[PDB]
């Protein structure tokens, strides 16, 4: 129950055993912190947030006092005034004058809490001097300096608890304790650049970042990271012309204020193969070309070849936003085109799951549902390199509770535990006839968890409705009032939008019929039986890259800080990305080039604006313009059918499932393209913990240096 | 606000609460002579609202590319031969959107805008914003920075005098005096590029005190500038106060009576020249200024030639000021010694961590100023010059609005001019002592 | 607190050695027969290791509640060159305040008699020091001692306990100011109760005390330094020069 | 781009020396160069080459101070530590400092940075 | 602007000690103007100004792989 105490005068209730810091964000009272993290651990080390309490002889630390009965607390007193200006005191005695070399200036915790609750000078000015420590090598992404170091111990228990990586400690004692990694050893967690946020100071910081920007010139943006498929939210932060970092913003339903280290380091490959005007192939080559002159020659290809019903064939990519398939949708369909193909391989062919109940392909217990999970079951998925903020939040769940997870598939390496139970589907078979059945039996809140890789095997036929036929015999346990067991976790930002409006392929009938024109609507990763080698292919993206590469014409559109584009993630939830900067060169918005064709083609789309087009998304599927929210399946049962009824006689083949994610730097034309991630595969490759790896620095080996990055 | 898209009660209007003159003591038609037939319709058959919107006055364009303008004023005047019926003075010709900028400034950096309204009084202009800005800090400045602002304040003042009043002599003819003052003003432009690196836009004074302290040798040279600046009072005084056609060209020129003058928001000698006394400095005492002994010069006929007695005697005033501040200037710090609001010394700075985070964020974000407003005036060279100051709680002013003395004398010049001729004009002109950076702002 | 949660999250309940080392007496022998010792809140016998600057140095079991120069002067053999030779006395370990020659005379060696003294009977440790002492010198090895002993968790001792021995350091040799005397004794009030545990008051007590009743011993070699390098000190131990010889000064150092 | 003194980025280095740095080749091009004295225009002299001149500063102590020299005229003070078998650099100016503990590590190198003597 | 540096400050009296007799113009600085840099304007030598960075977004360069 709330018990309720008095803050600074006002009253204020809240859970028993919480912090009584907590009841002071309730109570609307600002109270310094360094060490203090809500979504960490408490640790008592920094001693800012000494307040007054009655019958207490000491200020107490409120982050780690538990909230009593009728306790009164007092924030604002002559105690309160002389512990914060004299713990100032002692972070500031040995603290580096680097304000103007390091990148934490202007966005600095120590600098805006000494001016508000320190003394405006300092009375440290030893003959002695300062403490001096040497400073560290813990991989090619993070550079350190660690002088600046105040000792909160944020990044060890963010690197030990939230990534499950503990290899960054701190050695020594005294004044001359040292954070970092005994042993030079590179930091191995894609988790890992949430340490530069989470750092107060400035003494773990971005290596691609170092110098180039100040917060104040910076330009903010709340947009969507679509790098993967969870949806992530983020802060574009952009000068100008060009964007300089992506920062996590908080969204507890998706994120939990963590974003993986692709989602936050790919950005410079935003700037680097971009495609900026249209390409026309004559003889072998690349020629520009006017917007005119190039859907001239798209329109007067269409008509030579005259394609009969499902020989126009679209496929769409990991990064194609909602506004962009519904319009493709419309433009193939009124060509005589059902042929709606997608960039995975088997993304040419109806798909296990269908798609007419949207429970059927979503992650139905959200992704705040893994706050509740008792039992999981892993179906050929590695939830580290599929969904990385995803994977942290079971690991979270599993250190606090008794949950039990076992998967089936390829193993990996963990950063929770779990039980190995297969690699096929007649291991699984045995899965849920055994113990782990039972556990997903006898659990509360059971989940079982279907990656995007079985629905690309030979048998997500025969998967999907394994899986389905055990939930539907356990309902009451799976299908409940409030619950729902059965998800599927996807990993590209497209794929679960492209669910919601049908663009998929509906029949073997569609699937069989070889097409001469092929658009490829930013696909770059498909499987080179999926295009003809006598097809015209129009390529349409941001980047030059295999798709780009082996078109008849290409179509410069706009990347995802540049465009307001609606993505569904993996649980069904409708977000909208914030254009950062304008459009590069000559490129356009997506939905207006295929707009634009449509009236080449002979067949102009009703509308001619993203209102009009958003009015036909949400006629497709009304949940798309309820945004920032998760719509429940109402006939969740239906999904019986498709996934059991439709899947009865597979020919199971018995192929073990695969590692869908061979490179977790690589999944995409924007991380393909990002100097930063060739570092990141390359020292992971070799192992070097040094900071200036392929970057520009100083070293024992490079006495003059490099003005390379990423070489 | 809904009401009013259709008719509702009618806002009450000036017009409505009029009240008839009592006839029993009413006398006269006319207790002003302002108004005693030397305006419009004071000829011809018919009034120029019906069958007369077809002719016009001798229409004549008196600037902006004129000498007696003073620079960016287009003062359309119409002329009855060489008479004035009507002026009307077009401002906004350096019109630069100064209190727009200072909404996207820090208090810090909108400081030099007000170096550039009134730009020959730089420093007094920076001490109305400086004053504001530290009653809403709620900061005392030490005692050196208040008898430095005080002495630099006479000092502005006498730079303002000897640019308004020989200018204003150089309009109705008189070249020689115009070259004698400036020789002085040259000298006194020393002293600011003495303490700030600037002769004309200083930028020192500041809230908190001043930039940075005055040179070693400074009080010397300003006290030997100080024993032969009487002289030059007397030389200029010994050329127009006695001339007679000094006499005859402002005696009885530009009056305005003791209770229009107030009602029409003049201050400063436009008021005390109709023999009100008041003066900012004696009735709001700022700075150092209840500190030291001064006499206020108060005119009777509420015309040019008692404003110009008045603003001569103005620089015998300052000068007598000045050394009184020479005599009582303190030690101690001028900058205000908080180093969360001022800046702190570089040796400091590069010394010491609590110095530099201050140094830091006293330059990029600035410092926050605690949420209210204020209405700050101060008696400046050319009146009360004020400003009313709005602020967030944060680092940037969300109003700052200048409140010009020559804003509300030019305003007034169609009240004191019409009937004078066009050379009466350019004599109220200089005598009104406009700086159109501070009219337009 | 390990009565609910200690070792391995487990109930728990530390005790020193002595404390339980006497328990198993005090039942065999009896509650009134131990309470037999020592004043009204303080009771029993007691272990007495006296180091320093003694003729004998040797550990003791005495009575509590015994005055020190009573227990010094007959188990020890008595202060090294005789009673008027002492100095001061530390009446616990190095983590208690020091005691002058005037005080100790009828000093109680007791829980509450110390406390009285603005000390306190500590491990009951008794450091003697002669008139030949370099009592600066004494503190500031143990604020150096305390400077290695700190664990490095919190910021008042992590930062405190450095800040102090270089303080200390400079004060042996006078390179300071008196004024900074003062700001010492506000940076150990800053340690004092705002850590999160008792080795903060365990290096800004000795500190205090010295700082109690040896003023004018940090006052005279403050003077002297100023003498021998032609100006009083400044602010960190640098030299009135140090402007002069064009160093780094920040105005009020 | 015809003499030296339009292609060289400095008269002391003819390479660029940052990562976004346009050469000077790349940007004395141009109409608004085509009647132009190159060796009139600013060619200031590379600071990086100029810096790794400097010799190291030996010391013992594990930590040095560096001020830029100047008191009050130089940067705020710093401190560098020295403990790894490398040439320790001032963050402000590049000054290099080694501790003589690897005076023979570093006279065993086959380059270096800065000249050891 | 044919007067040197140095004497630009004892000609406007901003100092009282002529650059003969100043310490300052003895610090030896070898990447100093040898020669005498006048104000160059209305002569062919006027400074043109550039951008001193590199452009910011890079286009790919196209590949059209074989058919
Ligand atoms: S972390 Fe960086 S910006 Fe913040 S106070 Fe330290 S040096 Fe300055
Ligand atoms: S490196 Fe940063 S997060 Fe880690 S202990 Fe030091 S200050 Fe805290
Ligand atoms: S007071 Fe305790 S926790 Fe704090 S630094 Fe000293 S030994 Fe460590
Ligand atoms: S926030 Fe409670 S001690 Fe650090
Ligand atoms: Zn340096």
């Amino acid at each position: 129950a709330e018990v309720e105490l008095t803050i600074d005068g006002k009253k204020v209730s809240i859970e028993a055993g919480s912090a009584l810091i907590q009841a002071c964000e309730k109570a609307g009272v600002v109270v310094p912190r360094y060490c203090y993290h809500e979504k960490l651990a408490i640790a008592g080390n920094c001693r800012m947030c000494l307040v007054e309490v009655e019958r207490s002889p000491k200020p107490v630390a409120s982050c780690a006092w538990p909230v009593q009965a009728g306790m009164v607390v007092k924030t604002n007193s002559p105690l309160t005034h002389k512990a914060r200006e004299g713990v100032m005191e002692f972070l500031l005695a040995n603290h580096p004058l680097d304000c103007p070399i390091c990148d934490q200036g202007g966005e600095c915790d120590l600098q805006d809490q000494s001016m508000r609750y320190g003394a405006d000078r300092g009375r440290f000015h030893e003959i002695g001097g300062k403490r001096a420590v040497e400073d560290k090598n813990i991989g090619p992404l993070i550079k350190t300096s660690m002088n600046r170091c105040i000792h909160c111990t944020r990044c060890v228990r963010f690197m030990n608890d939230i990534a499950g990586a503990p290899e960054l400690g701190s050695t020594g004692r005294g004044n001359d304790l040292q954070i970092g990694t005994y042993l030079e050893k590179n930091l191995d967690s894609e988790l890992s650049g949430n340490v530069i946020d989470l750092c107060p100071v400035g003494a773990l910081t971005s290596k691609p970042y170092a110098f180039r920007a100040r917060p104040w010139e910076l330009k903010r943006t709340e947009s969507i990271d679509v790098l993967d498929g969870l949806g992530s939210n983020i802060r574009v932060d952009s000068r100008g012309l060009e964007v300089m970092r992506i920062l996590p913003r908080l969204n507890d339903d998706v994120n939990e204020e963590w974003i993986n280290d692709k989602t936050r380091f790919a950005c410079d490959g935003l700037k680097t193969q971009r495609l900026t005007m249209p390409l026309v192939r004559r003889d072998g080559k690349f020629e520009p070309a006017t917007w005119e002159q190039a859907l001239t020659e798209i329109a007067h290809a269409y008509q030579t070849l005259a394609p009969k019903e499902n020989e126009f064939k679209v496929i769409a990519g990991q990064l194609v936003e909602v506004e962009s398939l519904v319009a493709m949708k419309d433009l193939a369909n009124r060509l005589g085109s059902e042929n709606l193909a997608l960039d995975f391989p088997g993304g040419s062919q109806p798909l296990a799951h269908g798609v007419d109940i949207r429970s059927n392909y979503l992650f139905n217990s959200k992704i705040w549902g893994i706050e509740e999970a008792d039992a999981i079951l892993l179906v050929g998925t590695n939830p580290r390199h599929e969904a990385a903020v995803l994977n942290a939040r079971i690991r979270k769940q599993w250190l606090r509770s008794d949950l039990e997870i076992a998967a089936v598939g390829q193993p990996w390496e963990s950063t929770f535990d779990y039980e190995h139970l297969g690699t096929d589907l007649a291991a699984l078979k045995n899965a849920l006839s055994g113990p782990f059945g039972e556990k997903l039996k006898k659990a509360k809140r059971p989940m079982i968890i279907v990656g995007s890789g079985v629905t690309e095997h030979p048998d997500a036929k025969a998967f999907y409705e394994t899986v389905w036929s055990f939930v539907e015999k356990n309902a009451s346990n799976f299908l409940t009032e409030e619950w729902c067991g059965y998800n599927v976790l996807q990993r590209a930002a497209s794929r679960a939008g492209a669910f919601e409006v049908g663009f998929v392929v509906p029949s073997p009938e569609v699937a069989a019929t070889k097409p001469k024109f092929v658009w490829l609507l930013g696909a770059d990763e498909f499987d080179p039986a999926d295009v003809p080698k006598d097809a015209f292919i129009v390529y349409q993206g941001h980047h030059g890259d295999r798709g780009a590469e082996i078109a008849d014409i290409v179509l410069p559109g706009a990347a995802y800080t540049e465009k307001a584009g609606t993505y569904v993630n993996t649980e069904g939830r409708v977000q909208m990305t914030r254009a950062a900067t304008g459009l590069p060169g000559a490129a356009r918005t997506d939905w207006k080039i295929i707009r634009a064709v449509s009236e080449f083609l002979g067949v102009p789309l009703p509308y001619d604006d993203v209102a009009q087009l958003r009015d036909r998304m949400a006629e497709i599927s009304p949940a798309l313009a309820a945004y920032d929210v998760v719509e429940p399946v109402a006939l969740r049962h239906l999904s019986k059918v498709q996934l059991v009824d439709q899947n009865k006689g597979a020919k199971v083949t018995g192929e073990p499932l695969k590692k869908v994610v061979e490179n977790f730097y690589f999944t995409d034309v924007i991380s393909r393209s990002s100097p930063t991630m060739a570092r990141c595969s390359a020292a992971k490759e070799t192992g070097d913990p040094r900071t200036n790896f392929m970057a520009p620095g100083m070293e024992e080996d490079r006495p003059m240096g490099q003005i390379a990055y990423g070489a | 606000p809904q009401d009013g898209f259709q008719g509702t009660r009618l806002i009450p209007t000036g017009a409505d609460f009029q009240s008839p003159p009592d006839p029993f003591i009413d006398e006269g038609a006319r207790d002003n002579a302002a108004n005693y037939g030397v305006q419009k319709s004071r000829s011809g058959v018919d009034e120029d609202s019906v069958e007369g919107r077809k002719v016009r006055h001798y229409t004549v364009n008196f600037g902006p590319q004129h000498p007696a303008a003073h620079g960016v004023l287009r003062l359309i005047l119409e002329l009855n031969g060489e008479e004035i019926v009507r002026a009307d003075p077009h401002v906004g010709l350096l019109h630069r959107g100064t209190e727009k900028l200072c909404e996207y400034k820090t208090y810090m950096q909108a400081l030099p805008y007000f170096d550039r309204l009134d730009y020959v009084s730089m420093m007094t202009n920076e001490q109305v914003f400086s004053l504001a800005v530290e009653k809403l800090l709620n900061i005392e400045i030490p005692p050196r920075a208040k008898f430095i602002r005080t002495m630099f304040g006479e000092i502005t003042r006498i730079l303002n005098h000897l640019m308004s009043v020989l200018s204003h002599a150089m309009d109705v003819g008189a070249l020689t005096p115009f070259l004698w003052g400036f020789e002085e003003r040259e000298k006194l432009m020393e002293f600011y590029e003495r303490v700030s690196g600037a002769r004309l836009h200083a930028a020192y004074v500041r809230p908190g005190g001043v930039h940075q302290d005055i040179p070693v040798g400074l009080l010397d040279d300003i006290y030997q500038w100080a024993t032969q600046f009487g002289d030059r009072i007397d030389e200029t005084e010994e050329m127009l106060t006695d001339n007679r056609i000094w006499i005859n060209r402002l005696k009885g020129v530009g009056v305005v009576s003791a209770a229009d003058a107030l009602n029409l928001s003049f201050t400063g000698v436009m008021l005390r020249g109709s023999g009100v006394p008041w003066d900012v400095r004696k009735s709001s005492p700022y700075d150092a200024y209840d500190q030291v002994e001064f006499d206020v010069p108060v005119g009777i006929n509420g015309d040019c030639y008692d404003r110009y007695l008045c603003r001569m005697e103005e620089f015998r005033q300052s000068l007598r000021i000045i050394h009184q501040c020479l005599n009582k200037m303190p030690a101690g710090p001028v900058r205000y010694e908080d180093y969360k609001i001022t800046p702190p010394p570089r040796a400091a700075m590069k010394e010491n961590m609590e110095a530099l985070i201050h140094h830091f964020l006293l330059f990029t974000k600035g410092y926050a100023v605690p949420p209210g407003d204020t209405y700050t005036a101060i008696e400046a060279p050319k009146g009360e010059m004020g400003v009313y100051v709005v602020s967030d709680g944060s680092e940037r002013p969300y109003r700052v609005h200048i409140r010009a003395p020559g804003f509300a004398h030019l305003s007034g010049f169609d009240h004191i001019t019409r009937g004078h001729l066009l050379a009466d004009a350019v004599a109220v002109i200089g005598t009104m002592d406009l700086v159109f950076g501070e009219v337009d702002r | 607190f390990p009565a609910a949660v200690g070792l391995f999250g487990c109930p728990s309940t530390v005790a020193n050695v002595e404390t339980v080392s006497v328990a198993p007496t005090i039942c065999r022998r009896g509650g009134a027969w131990f309470a037999s010792f020592g004043r009204e809140r303080n009771h029993g016998t007691k272990l007495f290791c006296i180091s320093g600057h003694v003729n004998n140095p040797c550990t003791v079991e005495e009575e509590m509640s015994i005055p020190m120069r009573e227990l010094i002067e007959k188990h020890c053999g008595g202060v090294r060159g005789g009673w008027d030779n002492l100095l001061a006395v530390i009446p616990g370990g190095s983590s208690t305040p020091i005691l002058p020659k005037h005080i100790c005379d009828d000093q109680l060696m007791d829980f509450d008699a110390l406390k009285d003294s603005q000390s306190g009977l500590g491990t009951a440790a008794v450091i003697v020091m002669d008139k030949s002492t370099d009592v600066v010198r004494a503190i500031s090895r143990l604020s150096h001692f305390y400077r290695h002993e700190s664990c490095g968790q919190c910021t008042p001792c992590r930062e405190g306990s450095k800040w102090t021995d270089q303080i200390m350091k400079r004060f042996e040799k006078g390179m300071g100011r008196p004024r900074e005397i003062d700001m010492l004794q506000e940076l150990t009030k800053q340690v004092e109760g705002h850590t999160i545990c008792a080795l903060g008051e365990a290096f800004a007590w000795p500190i205090q005390g010295l700082i109690r009743h040896f003023r004018p011993e940090l006052e005279a070699r403050m003077k002297k330094f100023a003498e021998e390098t032609g100006g009083q000190a400044l602010a960190g131990g640098w030299t009135h020069d140090s402007r002069q010889k064009g160093r780094l000064v920040s105005p009020g150092m | 781009g015809r003499p030296a003194s339009a292609v060289m980025q400095a008269p002391n280095r003819a390479e660029v020396w940052s990562r976004s740095q346009r050469p000077r080749s790349e940007a004395m091009a141009g109409p608004r160069f085509e009647q132009t004295d190159f060796d009139a225009q600013p060619r200031p002299w590379a600071a990086i080459e100029l810096i790794h001149k400097q010799p190291v500063r030996w010391t013992h102590d594990r930590i040095v101070a560096c001020d830029g020299g100047g008191g009050p005229h130089g940067h705020p003070k710093i401190y560098i530590n020295t403990d790894k078998p490398e040439i320790a650099t001032c963050n402000y100016c590049g000054l290099p400092f080694a501790n003589e503990h690897h005076r023979k590590y570093l006279e065993s190198l086959p380059q270096t940075s800065y000249p050891l003597n | 602007a044919h007067i040197e540096p140095m004497w630009h400050a004892w000609i406007s009296y901003q100092v009282d000690t002529p650059p003969t007799r100043e310490p300052l113009t003895q610090i030896e600085r070898p990447w100093a103007p040898k020669e005498h840099v006048p104000n160059r304007s209305f002569t062919r030598g006027a400074y043109k100004p550039y951008n001193t960075t590199q452009p910011k977004i890079q286009s790919w360069e196209p590949k059209a792989a074989p058919r």
